[PDB]
């Protein structure tokens, strides 16, 4: 921790070396002059502009906006628009030909991310409308249109491998390269909206994005079903899972500025019926993998293996797992087609549970679905769709935080977060329970109302430090 | 490496180690019950090996009490430090007490901290070593830059910060919880020396159980009132004893008939310490333990001396003093009682109450296990610290900005989610 | 079973009169008042056990001579120094005196331990008789109330 | 009784405002607010 902020200040010091000397503007000017250009010129600018920011340096984020408003340069945004019209798709046509370009584009939007991360709600609104200038250029609309043509291509790459299903290295290296396209650009569309300026939320609500996000689900379903099939396809799967993570990060962030039966919540329920089909996979696909960790180490696989090391045969798996009466036989085949079928028929519990990675994603999905319910209930469109995902939320109700805060909209909203297994477990037992009972009495006995919520964290910071102790013990 | 890792065993096992100390000493009660005289002596009926088990247990129990405190020294002690280094450092920022405010001669707990700030290590266990820099960058433009930087700043024998460690153990000593166990160790030490004082350990039954710490707390609850009250009884009794001295000295005869070397109570020290032994504690007063008045001019005057001593002293002043403990006990349990009510009546955070959430069946339990459920606000606040500020959500980053500011309006006042809506 | 033994021995036969307790509604309550707060009580009485044991040790070590049940010492002078007997002295005598130990013992009359006996005594009287009895007394009454 | 009459007074200064009588609760809506209503708004010495 303490090593990092001093390093963060080293970061910020090397950034300070620059932008105090007007380096901030040189980025902002060069791009503005390079109107439609995606020359190497522009590629060098952005990797500088990223390096100026890198971490949400607000001074720059201030100074970047200063040059835009003072010298009202409508050309800048006009230039950025033309970028995104160009940047890249993946491709499919030349991929046929390469059987016998993104680095600019990734870092384009990482630049744009860092323009906003730190939640500059002034700047995030500035990218909407560009108030002082003459012609408005909505970046946020256009980055959706970039993500839209991202989507269709990501879609198009699946269908080429919808049949072969042992995806080439040229397929992997081309597509994992495309994974980092979208993963980054979703993160913009977080950090455009993540600062909950609802102007930016409504602007994007009526935009096409939903049709992308629908279609990514069509990707993410049908990929994962066949990315599972190999022990070589996992590396791209780890990326595609990780994109699926950051994709749902996005519309969680879209849902945070929500009244209970709010329209932005309506849209999110609207898509889940239009794309009900494919989610049926990924909900089961998690139940394929969440029930898995809860059985293969439960009671009669750690006692049923004669080894103790973690080695069990295929037939030993299929006769025991199917007898547990959790899921059906077509998925036992699916998992055994997924597993390894290793050395003859055997399989390790390690690597087979390593494809545990899905619990990160499906948390957020379960968060999503819970937040849709707890914001927008009493819609059987959702209820039926939710009750299928029951098995998922059953895994995460231990692990999902749920609080209330009054998060600046003067209504109290509800916030979800990740409860760790280590921190949950440490909380209950040792002395912390003896420390809380000690706390709860001290509050009600002598607490003023200002002092009560102030004494709260005064416990909690200790109680952070409790588990920092009691777990290292 | 064997020292640290074994020390990790003690902190895990402290509460069983401390409960076992009560289990052991309870047998030391059972065995000290078997003494007699001859010079001191131990009779062992029904067994011959039980006195060497006292030789076992005395060594056993003491060094257990040594292994508990050295397990306690890393169990809660650093948290105590954590609390104390927290207390200072927020007040260095927000108050600037050693910059500006200079705390009073009372609360040496404040003034104990003057030493530690010059040390290099100062916020060891606070996870925030940047505080010492941040105070320089807040106040050093105003008052002194390198004046405040002057204020702030084999291999084992020269590695440690001495000025820190002197401060630290000072704060360790001022802990009630440590110093109890410290005082518990010293009673164990003297048991290895003399086995008599060894069973005074049984007052772990007081601070052990929660209902018996309260009763001795009930003694010092209202203690500020008590001592002034007992002082009253001191005085009142001294007033009677002077009247007795001047008017009624003859009535005091401890002896038989006067034909014996007639012991009488007229010296003022002895006469005053008569009534605190006799007159306070008689329960019937002086007029139980004295010559009944039988035919004097001062016969009547003795009675009027007496009943007055009995209504004022025995009936009023004892029983008040008696009461003022009981009343404190009655208060104190009632303060315990209300807390248990308060957790069930109102929500701890949003404060609303039981009634609003009984509209939904089984609803107040949901408001206590889903909506607010205290540990989550703990865990959320971990979650803020566990992630980076880049990755924070707009809700989170708000809160984090609330938090670093310490402005606290993020909690639900009363307008929790159910109340906010329909 | 109490009725059975009355056909055997007519003495235990009238222990049936504790039907007056559970019979009437206001007298079941009073014995309920005993065990209402019983979980608290036993821990409290245990306190009094301990405190009294603390005084009895001090008495054992510092003040053994003061105990003489007998007449003058010329009789076969019965004294209380054995620890079993000395501890069961104060629960019989020191708890139940209502005036404390210092009612039923040699009044201190000229020792080095004269003063020290008194300070032993009043402390025994505020802590034990005044506080710890009456609390225990109270804790039933409070339960009854 | 008498201590309870002493007790209630100490409560009454902290519960309600001495002059305007309203109470603690209305001024806890603003943080640190009852102390402001006792040190700025009414603050007995001023009416003196
Ligand atoms: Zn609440
Ligand atoms: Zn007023």
């Amino acid at each position: 921790f303490e090593e990092k902020e001093m390093e963060k200040q080293k970061l910020l010091y090397q950034q300070a070396r620059l932008h105090d000397r007007g380096a901030a503007e040189m980025v902002l000017q060069t791009i503005s002059a390079s109107k439609g250009e995606t020359g190497p010129m522009v590629a060098a600018t952005l990797k500088l502009g990223i390096a100026i920011l890198n971490g949400g340096n607000s001074t720059v984020q201030q100074k970047m906006l200063e040059y835009l408003k003072e010298k009202k340069d409508v050309g800048f945004f006009q230039s950025l628009a033309g970028l995104m019209q160009s940047c890249s798709v993946l491709d499919l046509n030349a991929f046929e030909r390469q059987n016998k370009d993104d680095e600019f584009t990734c870092d384009l939007f990482r630049f744009l991310q860092l323009l906003c991360e730190g939640h500059n709600s002034d700047f995030q609104n500035y990218l909407r409308t560009q108030t002082g200038n003459n012609t408005t250029v909505n970046i946020i609309i256009s980055t959706v249109d970039y993500l839209l043509r991202v989507q269709e291509s990501i879609s198009d790459f699946y269908w080429y491998y919808s049949g072969k299903d042992v995806i080439d290295e040229q397929g992997q290296r081309n597509f994992s390269k495309a994974i980092q396209v979208a993963k980054q650009v979703f993160n913009t569309l977080t950090e455009y909206i993540q600062g909950p300026c609802t102007g930016n939320q409504q602007s994007l609500a009526h935009s096409r994005l939903w049709d992308a996000v629908v279609g990514f689900l069509h990707v993410f379903a049908h990929m994962q079903m066949k990315l599972s099939q190999d022990s070589s396809q996992i590396e791209l799967l780890k990326e595609l899972m990780d994109l699926q993570k950051d994709m749902v990060v996005m519309l969680l962030s879209m849902l945070e500025g929500n009244v209970v039966n709010g329209t932005i919540g309506k849209q999110m329920v609207d898509m889940l019926v239009e794309s009900s089909n494919n989610v049926e996979m990924i909900l089961k696909f998690f139940d394929m993998f969440l029930k898995l960790k809860d059985l293969t180490s439960s009671d009669t696989f750690k006692e049923y293996d004669p080894d103790g090391k973690g080695v069990i045969s295929k037939r030993d798996f299929h006769k025991a797992m199917e007898s547990h009466k959790h899921y059906t036989q077509s998925e036992t085949e699916f998992l055994l087609s997924c597993a390894e079928t290793d050395e003859n028929e055997t399989l390790d519990y390690e690597e087979f549970v390593k494809r545990e990675p899905a619990k990160d994603i499906g948390f957020n999905v379960a968060v999503l679905l819970t937040n849709l319910s707890e914001h927008m209930p009493n819609d059987t469109r959702l209820q039926t769709f939710l009750e299928l995902a029951e098995s998922v939320l059953n895994y995460f109700q231990p692990f999902l935080g749920r609080i209330e805060i009054m998060g600046s909209a003067k209504r109290i909203e509800r916030v979800y977060f990740e409860i760790s297994e280590s921190s949950r477990t440490q909380w209950e037992k040792p002395q912390v329970k003896e420390s809380k009972r000690q706390f709860i009495f001290d509050v009600v006995n002598e607490g003023g109302e200002k002092e009560k919520m102030e004494l709260f964290v005064n416990f909690c910071e200790d109680t952070i430090f409790e588990m920092q102790l009691a777990a290292q013990i | 490496a064997y020292q640290q890792k074994l020390l990790n065993y003690f902190a895990r096992n402290f509460y069983n180690m401390r409960m076992l100390a009560l289990f052991v000493a309870f047998a030391i009660n059972f065995i000290l019950l078997f003494y007699k005289v001859s010079v001191h002596y131990v009779l062992e009926e029904s067994s011959g090996y039980m006195e060497p088990t006292l030789r076992i247990l005395a060594i056993l129990h003491t060094v257990i009490s040594f292994f508990c405190i050295i397990g306690y020294y890393c169990l809660k002690v650093p948290l105590v430090i954590f609390k104390r280094e927290k207390e200072v450092a927020r007040k260095l920022e927000f108050d600037g007490l050693y910059i500006t405010e200079q705390p009073s001669e009372d609360d040496i707990k404040g003034q104990w901290d003057r030493l530690v700030i010059n040390t290099q290590s100062f916020p060891n266990n606070y996870w925030d070593k940047f505080v010492k820099r941040k105070v320089m960058d807040k106040y050093g433009e105003f008052y002194g830059r390198d004046r405040i930087s002057e204020l702030l700043g084999s291999a084992v024998l020269n590695s440690i910060d001495v000025k820190y460690q002197m401060w630290k153990l000072g704060v360790v000593f001022t802990d009630n919880s440590f110093l109890y166990l410290a005082w518990y160790m010293t009673m164990s030490v003297l048991g290895h020396y003399n086995n008599f004082f060894f069973a005074a350990h049984l007052l772990d039954i007081a601070m052990g159980f929660k209902t018996l710490r309260t009763i001795l707390s009930s003694v010092t609850h209202n203690g500020k009132q008590l001592v002034l009250t007992v002082g009253l009884l001191a005085v009142v009794v001294y007033l009677y004893t002077v009247v007795a001295f001047n008017f009624f000295r003859k009535f005091y005869n401890k002896s038989e008939d006067g034909d014996t070397p007639d012991m009488k109570c007229d010296d003022m020290l002895t006469c005053y310490m008569f009534h605190m032994y006799v007159g306070v504690r008689a329960g019937g007063g002086i007029g139980d333990e004295i010559e009944d008045p039988a035919g004097d001019e001062y016969e009547i005057y003795r009675i009027i001396f007496d009943i007055t001593f009995f209504f004022f002293v025995i009936v009023i002043l004892l029983a008040i003093i008696q009461g003022l403990i009981i009343d404190a006990f009655g208060e104190l349990r009632d303060q315990q009682e209300q807390v248990k009510e308060d957790m069930e009546t109102k929500c701890f955070i949003c404060g609303i109450g039981n009634d609003y959430f009984d509209t939904v069946p089984h609803g107040f339990e949901t408001h206590t296990l889903q909506e607010h459920n205290l540990a989550n606000y703990l865990f959320f606040l971990m979650y803020l610290i566990n992630k980076d500020e880049t990755e924070h959500t707009g809700q989170e980053s708000y809160v984090w900005k609330m938090y670093q500011e310490r402005c606290w309006e993020f909690f639900p006042a009363g307008d929790c989610f159910r109340k906010q809506y329909e």
